[PDB]
C-alpha cells in the first residue's frame, strides 16, 4: 500500500529525485491535516457498531432483501453482510488516515465486482449501505473532518459500479 | 512511515487503531515539519557532504582506491561516490517519513547479495556512510542533527 | 508469551510403521501456551499419555505480562 | 510413490544425542540430515529461501537442538513475520 | 506499553531498535509527567466518577435494574458499580503505560463469555463506560481530557 | 477408550474366555438401563449453559476466586474457568452415555492434576464446580437418572483430589 | 515479558491496590532515566558488530578455545559462538530499555545453563566474553548509561555461574 | 553416526593433526577386514525373514508372552514385536558393516529403554530375542564374520539391560 | 565417507544397501591405496604448497596485505597461510574419505559467519585454495591431479 | 533412471548433486554396456523365457489352469504368458535404468486394484515371476546373472 | 521430468516393445558423452557466481535497466534478477546433465513469460543475460562439453521469445 507520504517519495524515486519544492508542499498539505484525520478515526472506531446499525436501517433491512428469496435472508447471510460492512468501515477510515485510497483497491475492491456477481450479491444494494455510512460518518465526525472521510466512501462505492 | 506501520500493526489485528498508536502520529506529524526541513537542508549541500565523505573515506581506508581495490580507478572511484549519493537520498526519504520503511526496499534488502556479486567490501560502503554522518552532522543544529544521526547509524547497521 | 513443557507417549496400534519410528511414539517438546490445549488433546486422542508438564516460561499467576 | 515429490522427515534423531566419541569430535556426522530438512522446511512455506537478514534463527536453534519437533518448527514459521508480509500484505483478503 | 509493543517487533526480526522505534520512544516517555497527572486527578476522584456515572447510566437504560433485569436488587446492583469502579481502574492503569497491553490482559480478553454467560447485559456496559467519561473528563483540563477520552472509547469499543 | 459392551469384551479377551452366562448378564444390566441414559443426555445438553451458570453461582464466583489476586480474576481467567466447566459437564455426559468412566481419565483426569498445580489452578474449589453441576443435574434428570448422572460428576472429583 | 512500568502494574494489580504514592515515585523514578536509556541503545545497536568483535578478541579468540579440541573450534562452533554473543548484546540491550530483567529470565537464562553442559559449551568461558563486552559497551555510551546498561551484563553472567 | 574410518579422522581433527603411523595403522586394520563384512551383510539381508523366525521360535512364542496378558499377545503387538526384531537385525548389519557401534546409539538405543517401560515392554525378553538372532546369524555367516557380526548384537543387549 | 553417505541413506529409508550402493562402496575401496599415496604425497609437501600459494594470492589481490586489509601485517599473514594449511589438511582427509562430510563440518558450516565476524574477505580465501590446487596438482599425476582437484573445487564452490 | 532419482532428490531440497550422488552415476554409466548386454541376452530369449516360466507355473499350480481357475482355458492361458512377456519386457527396461520409476509405474502401481478386479490370484503371478528368473538366470553369467536377478526379485516384492 | 534414457524407455513403453538396436544405439549415444557431461556440471557449479558477474557485466548492469526507472532498480529486484539467473544456470545444468530439455519446460518456462508480462520483466533483457552466461559457460568448460551446454541455454530463451 502508500500513503500520501509514500506516494511522493516513490513518484520521486522512480525519478531519483531528491525531494523538491513542489513535493514538500504536498507533503505539508498532508500533515497540516493530520490531527484531524486523527481525531476522526476515533469517532469512527468507537461507534463503529452504531454506524452500521444506522446503516442497514436506513438502506437494507425492512425489505425484500432480508426476506425469504433476498440475499440477506438467513442468519448466515445476515451476518456476512453485516460482516463486509465493518470491513467497508474500517477499511475507509485507513485510507482517510493515510491519504490514499491505494488501500482501498490492494485489499478491498481488487476482484470484488466479480465475486460478488458470482455469490449473486446484489451490488447496487451494497453501495447504498456504503453511502448510508458515509451519511453517519459525516454527521459523528464534525465540520473539521466530513469531506476528507467522506471521499474514501465515495472510492469505494463507484469500485463496485 | 510511521503511519504505514501503525496502521499495518492495526489491520493485522484487524481492529481500529488504539489509543497508543494514535499518538506517535501526532508526534509524527508536528516532527515531520522539523523533519522536511532536514531533509530540505541536507538536500541543499548533498554535493559537498558526498565529496568531503569520498575523502573521509579513502583516507581511512585507501586499500578500496589500490591494485586490487574494488574502487580503484576514476570511474570506479566516480561510482563509489554515486552511490554514496544514492544514500543520502535515501536517508532523507527516511528523517522525512519519520519511519525509514521505503528505505529498506529501496536500499539494503537485497544489498549484501548485490554487493558481494560486484565484490564489493561491505565494511568499507558501511565506513562512508559514517563519514557523511559526519560532513552532514556538520551542518545541522545540535537537536536536528541527533534527528538526522539516526537513519545514518541505521544504514550503517544494516549493513551488517 | 509463556512456554510449556510437555512429556508425552504417542502410541499408533495398527497403523504399523517399518522404521525408524521411535522418535516417532515418545518425545519432549517445547510448546507455547496457546496451543497446548490443542496438542494436549491431539495426543489424548490417539491413545498416547502425557508424561509431564513444565511451563519453562511463564510465572504463575501473573496477572499482566502474559500476554500473547 | 515415485510418481510424487519427495517427503521430508525428520527421523534423524538430531535431540543432539551425543555419544562416545572424541569430546570436541570434528566430524560429528549426521548434524547435516537435518540441516536439509531446515532448508525444505523454507521450500515449502514460502517456496524459496529467504535472504539473509530473513532467516528465523532461534526456531532452528531449537529444532536442531532437539527441544522442539517439525510440527512447531512449522509453526514458527508460518506465524512469523516475513511469511505475513509476503503473503497476506498485499493480497484481497481471500486472495491470501 | 509502546516499549512491549515495539520491541517485540524488534526481537521477532532479530535486530536493535529502529531510529524510528527509538524516537517515539523519547516522544512517548516525553509525554510522562502529564500522563501521570490525568492518572492521579482520576484516582483522587474515583467514587464521585462511580457514583454519578451509576446515577447517568439508569436514565439511558433502566430496564437493567427491573423485575426482569441483570441488575434488578441491592446486591445485583452493588456488583454493579465495583465493576464500573474495576474499569475506571483499568482506565487508569493503561494511562501511564501509554498503550493497552496491560489493560487487555486483565480485562477485554475473553470478556464477551464472563458477560455472555452472566448474561449481563453487555451492550449496556459500554455505556456504562462512556459514562464514566463525561463525568472524569468534567475534571480535566481540555487537553487532557481528549487524551482521557481516547481510553474510555476503546472500552466502549471493545464491549462490542 | 470403549463403551459398555466392550468393556466387558475386553475383560473376556485377555483370558481367552467366551462370553459365559456370566457376561450376559452384565450387558443386559447395560441395555436395560439404555433408554434412561439417552434422555438424561437429552436434558443436560440442552440445559448446558443454565447448570455452567447456576454451578458457577452456587460453587465459584461473588468471591476472592473472582478478585484480584484470584483465579479466575480477568476475562480471560474466567473464560477458560467455564470453558474447562463445558467439557466436565460435556464428558461426564459421555462417560454416562457410555456406562464406563475409562473416557474421563484418558481424555480429562490424565495429568490434570498436576496441570492445575504448575498454573496455580485451586483444585479443592474445581470440585466444588464440578459438585455443583452434579446437584444441578440431579434436579434437571428426575428419578429415573439421578444416581447414574452422579456417578461420574463423583469419578471426576475424586479423581483430582 | 514485562518493563518498569508494566511490573509496577501488575505487582499492585495482585493485590487490588490503586497505584498510590510509593508506585507514582517508583514510575517516575523510571520516566526520569527514560532518554538516557534510548540513547545507550542506538550505540550499543549502531556499533553491534564492533563490540562483538573486541569482546571476542580480549576475552576468547588467540586461544585453546580456537585450537583443535576447543568448543569454538571449526567456522561452525565460532559463528554459533559469535551468535549466541548477539543475542545476549540484543537482549541486555532490550533489558536495559525495559528496566527490568525478566526478559532475560524468559527468553534466555532458561534452561541455558544445562543446554551448555550437555553440548559441552564451556560456561566461565562464556561469562568473560559476557563482560568482556560490558566492558566495551561502558566506555562507548559514557557515564549516563555506563552503570544502567552494565547490570543486565552482570544479570547475565550471574545466571550462568 | 560414524564408522571405523570417520572415527578416526574426527578423532584427529579435534587435534587439527595430518593422519600419523598409528592412524594409518587402523585404518588398515578395517579395510583388511572389509570385503569380509561385505559378504556376510549379504548373508544377513537375504536370510532376514528366516532369522527372524528362527529366533523367534527359540525364545519367544510357545509362551505366556504370546498368551492373553503376554506382551506380544494380540496380531497387533506379535506385529509391533517382529518389526522391532527386523529393526535390530538391520541396524546390528549397519554397524558391522561400519564397524562402528555409534549407529546404535543414535537411531536405537537412545530413550528406548524408557519406552520400553513405557509401554510394558518385556526388556529381558527382547534380549533373548537379540541373542537368539546373533545365534542364527553366527552359524548362517561363517567363521569368517561370526565374531564381528556378534559384538553388535551383544552391544544392543547390553544397551537395555 | 562414501560409506557413512550410503548407510545414511540406508537408515533413513530403513533398509539394506542398493546394488548401486554396493557397487560405488567397492569401486571406491578399490582407490584406496591409490587415494593414500594422493594423501601421502600432498601431506609430503605441505610447505611448499601452502606458501606458494600465498605468494600467488598475494599478487592478484595486492591490498589483501595493504593498509585497510584483513591480511596486512607479518602476523595478519602468518594466521593467513596457517588457514590455508588448514584447509590442505581437510582436502587430504576429504581425498581418502571419498567425499566432504569431514571437510564440512569441520571447515564451511559456519564459515561465512566465522569469517564475516573476523571480516575476512571470503572470495579472496577461495582464491587461496585455488593456488593451492596450482601448486598441489603439479606434484601429482595426471590422473591423480584430477582426483585431488575435484576436492579442492569443492572447498572453492563452498566459500560461495 | 538412476539420474532422474538422484536428480528429483536434488531439486527437492533445492540443491546440486551430493559427492554421493554424483559417484553412483559414474559407477551406474561405467556399467552402462554391460547393462545394455544383459537386456540383448534377455530380448533375444524372450519367446523361450516365457514358455519356461509357463511350465514351471503349471506343475505348480495346476489350479490355477482347472475348473475354477483364473487361467483356465487355452485363450485365459493365452493372455496368462503374455502377461508373463510383459513383466519380462520391464525387467529388461529397470536393468538399463538402474532402478524401477519406469518398471512401477508401469506395472506394480495399480497392479493389485487391477488383478483383484479379473479376480486375478496375485501370488501366483508373482510365481511366474520366479520362474522367468530362473530361465533367464541361466542365461547369463553369474555377474550378470545376480544383476538381473535383483530386478525379477523387485516385482516378486511389489507383487506383495 | 525425463532425461535421455527415461526419454526412450517411455517411448518404448507406450508400445510395449522391448528395447531393440535403434534403442540401443540412442542409449549408446548418451552413455558415450557422459564423463563428459559431469565434468563440466563440476566447473559450472564451482564458477556459478563469476559467471553470474561475468554475465550480468557484459549483459545487465551499467544501464538504464539498473537506474531509477528499470526493472533491476532497487536492491530488493537486483536481488531477484540475479536470483533468476541463478536458477537458469543451476537447471540448464541439470538439463545438461541429463541430455533432456524436458526438466526446462516442467519447472522453469511454464507460465514464465506470462509471469514476466504480469510483473513487468523486460523479457529480451532476461534472454541476453541467458546468452552472456553461455558465452561464460562455453570458455571455462572447453572443447569437450561446449556445444552440449550451450544447447540448453538456447532451449531457455526460445522458450522466452
Ligand atoms: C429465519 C431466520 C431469521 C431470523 C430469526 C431473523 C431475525 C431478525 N430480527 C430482527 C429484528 C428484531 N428482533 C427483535 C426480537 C426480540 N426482541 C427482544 O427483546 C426479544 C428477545 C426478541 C423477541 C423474542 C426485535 C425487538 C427487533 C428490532 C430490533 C431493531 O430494530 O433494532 C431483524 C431486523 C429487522 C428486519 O429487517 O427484519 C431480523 C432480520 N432474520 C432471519 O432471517
Ligand atoms: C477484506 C476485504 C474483503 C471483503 C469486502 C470480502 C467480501 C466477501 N463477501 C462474501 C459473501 C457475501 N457478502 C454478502 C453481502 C451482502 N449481502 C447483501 O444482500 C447485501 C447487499 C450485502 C451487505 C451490505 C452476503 C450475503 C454474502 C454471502 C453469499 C453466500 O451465501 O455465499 C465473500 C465470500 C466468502 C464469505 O462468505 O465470507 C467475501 C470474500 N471478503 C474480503 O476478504
Ligand atoms: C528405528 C528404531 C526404532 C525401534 C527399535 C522402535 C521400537 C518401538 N517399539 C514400540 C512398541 C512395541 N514393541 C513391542 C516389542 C515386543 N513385544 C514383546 O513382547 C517382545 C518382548 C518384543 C519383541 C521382541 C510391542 C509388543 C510393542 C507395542 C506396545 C503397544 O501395544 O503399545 C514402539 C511404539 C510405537 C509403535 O507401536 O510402533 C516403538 C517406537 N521404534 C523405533 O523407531
Ligand atoms: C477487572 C476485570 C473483571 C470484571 C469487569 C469482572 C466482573 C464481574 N462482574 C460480576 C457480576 C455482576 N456484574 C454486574 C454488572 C452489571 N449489571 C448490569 O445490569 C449492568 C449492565 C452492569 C453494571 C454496569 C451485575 C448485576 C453482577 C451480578 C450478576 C449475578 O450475580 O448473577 C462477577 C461475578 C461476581 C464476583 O464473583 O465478583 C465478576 C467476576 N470480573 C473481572 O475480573
Ligand atoms: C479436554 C480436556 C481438557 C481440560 C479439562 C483442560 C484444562 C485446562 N485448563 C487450563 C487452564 C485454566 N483452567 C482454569 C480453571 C479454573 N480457574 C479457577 O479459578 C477455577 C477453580 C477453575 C474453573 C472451575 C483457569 C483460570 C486457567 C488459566 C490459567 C492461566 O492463566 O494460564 C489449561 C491450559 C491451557 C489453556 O489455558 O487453555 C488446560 C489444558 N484442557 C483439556 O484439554
Ligand atoms: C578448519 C575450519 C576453520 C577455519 C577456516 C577457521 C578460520 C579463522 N580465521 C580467522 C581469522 C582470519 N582469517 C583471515 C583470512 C583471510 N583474510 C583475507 O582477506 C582472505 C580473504 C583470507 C585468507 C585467504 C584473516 C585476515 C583473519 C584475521 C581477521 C581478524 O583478526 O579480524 C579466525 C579467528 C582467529 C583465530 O582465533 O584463529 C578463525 C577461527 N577457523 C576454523 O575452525
Ligand atoms: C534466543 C536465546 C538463545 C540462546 C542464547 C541460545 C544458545 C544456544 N547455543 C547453542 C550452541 C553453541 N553455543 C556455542 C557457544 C560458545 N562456544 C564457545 O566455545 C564459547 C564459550 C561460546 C560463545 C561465547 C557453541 C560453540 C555451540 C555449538 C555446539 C555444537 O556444536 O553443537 C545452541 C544449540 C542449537 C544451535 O547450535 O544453534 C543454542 C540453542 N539459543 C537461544 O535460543
Ligand atoms: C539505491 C539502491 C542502489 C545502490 C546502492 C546501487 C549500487 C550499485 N553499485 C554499483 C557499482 C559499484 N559500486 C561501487 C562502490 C564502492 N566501491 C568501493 O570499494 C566502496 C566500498 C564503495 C563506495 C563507497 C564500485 C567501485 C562499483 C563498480 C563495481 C564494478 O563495476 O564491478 C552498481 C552497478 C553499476 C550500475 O549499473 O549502476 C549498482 C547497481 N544500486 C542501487 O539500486
Ligand atoms: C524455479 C524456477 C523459477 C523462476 C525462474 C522464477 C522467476 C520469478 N521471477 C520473479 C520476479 C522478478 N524477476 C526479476 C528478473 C529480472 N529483472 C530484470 O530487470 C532482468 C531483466 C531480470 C533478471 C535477469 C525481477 C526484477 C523480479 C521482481 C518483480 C517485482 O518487483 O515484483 C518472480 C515473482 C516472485 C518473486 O518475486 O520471487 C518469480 C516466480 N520463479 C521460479 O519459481
Amino acid at each position: 500500500m502508500q500513503d500520501a507520504i509514500t506516494a511522493v517519495i516513490n513518484n520521486y524515486d522512480v525519478q531519483g529525485k531528491y525531494l523538491d519544492g513542489a513535493a514538500l508542499d504536498k507533503l505539508k498539505a498532508y500533515f497540516t491535516t493530520g490531527a484531524v484525520r486523527v481525531r476522526a478515526a476515533a469517532v469512527i472506531s468507537s461507534n463503529a457498531t452504531t454506524i452500521i446499525k444506522e446503516a442497514a436501517a436506513k438502506a437494507l433491512i425492512y425489505s425484500d432483501l432480508t426476506r425469504p428469496g433476498g440475499n440477506m435472508y438467513t442468519t448466515r447471510r445476515y451476518a456476512a453482510c453485516i460482516r463486509d460492512m465493518d470491513y467497508f468501515l474500517r477499511y475507509a477510515t485507513y485510507a482517510m488516515l493515510a491519504g490514499d485510497p491505494s488501500i482501498l483497491d490492494e485489499r478491498v475492491l481488487n476482484g470484488l465486482k466479480e465475486t460478488y456477481n458470482s455469490l449473486g450479491v446484489p451490488i447496487a444494494a451494497t453501495v447504498g449501505g456504503i453511502q448510508a455510512m458515509k451519511e453517519v460518518v459525516g454527521g459523528l465526525v464534525g465540520p473539521d473532518a466530513a469531506k476528507e472521510a467522506s471521499i474514501y466512501f465515495d472510492y469505494l462505492s463507484s469500485g463496485l459500479s | 512511515s510511521v503511519l504505514t506501520k501503525a496502521i499495518v500493526n492495526a489491520d493485522a489485528e484487524a481492529r481500529y487503531l488504539s489509543p497508543g498508536e494514535l499518538d506517535r502520529i501526532k508526534s509524527f506529524v508536528a516532527s515531520g515539519e522539523r523533519r522536511l526541513r532536514i531533509a530540505q537542508t541536507l538536500t541543499e549541500a548533498r554535493e559537498r557532504i558526498v565529496k568531503q565523505a569520498g575523502d573521509q573515506l579513502f583516507q581511512i581506508r585507501p586499500d578500496v582506491v589500490s591494485p586490487g581495490g574494488n574502487a580503484y580507478g576514476e570511474k570506479m572511484t566516480a561510482l563509489c561516490l554515486r552511490d554514496l549519493d544514492y544514500y543520502l537520498r535515501l536517508v532523507t526519504y527516511g528523517i522525512v517519513a519519520g519511519d525509514v520503511t521505503p528505505i529498506e526496499e529501496i536500499g539494503i534488502i537485497g544489498v549484501k547479495e548485490m554487493y558481494n556479486s560486484l565484490q564489493t567490501p561491505i565494511p568499507a560502503v558501511a565506513e562512508g556512510v559514517r563519514a557523511m554522518k559526519n560532513v552532514a552532522t556538520s551542518l545541522l543544529s545540535g537537536d536536528d542533527a541527533a534527528e538526522a544521526g539516526f537513519y545514518f547509524d541505521y544504514l550503517v547497521g544494516a549493513m551488517q | 508469551s509463556r512456554y510449556f513443557k510437555v512429556t508425552a507417549c504417542i502410541p499408533s496400534l495398527k497403523r504399523v510403521r517399518t522404521g525408524r519410528e521411535l522418535q516417532n511414539t515418545f518425545f519432549t517438546k517445547l510448546v507455547p501456551y496457546e496451543n497446548w490445549f490443542t496438542e494436549q488433546q491431539r495426543i489424548q486422542k490417539a491413545g498416547g499419555k502425557v508424561l509431564s508438564v513444565k511451563l519453562f516460561t511463564g510465572v504463575q499467576g501473573a496477572n499482566t505480562g502474559v500476554g500473547a | 510413490t515415485t510418481l510424487g515429490p519427495k517427503i521430508f522427515k525428520l527421523t534423524q534423531n538430531v535431540g543432539f544425542r551425543s555419544k562416545g566419541m572424541v569430546q570436541n569430535a570434528g566430524v560429528v556426522t549426521v548434524e547435516g540430515s537435518v540441516q536439509a530438512l531446515i532448508t525444505a522446511a523454507y521450500q515449502q512455506i514460502f517456496g524459496r529461501q529467504l535472504y539473509q537478514g530473513q532467516r528465523l534463527k532461534v526456531a532452528e536453534i531449537k529444532l536442531e537442538n532437539g527441544e522442539t519437533t517439525v510440527k512447531e518448527f512449522v509453526r514458527a514459521l508460518g506465524r512469523s513475520e516475513i511469511f505475513r508480509k509476503l503473503y497476506w500484505e498485499p493480497f484481497y483478503v481471500c486472495k491470501a
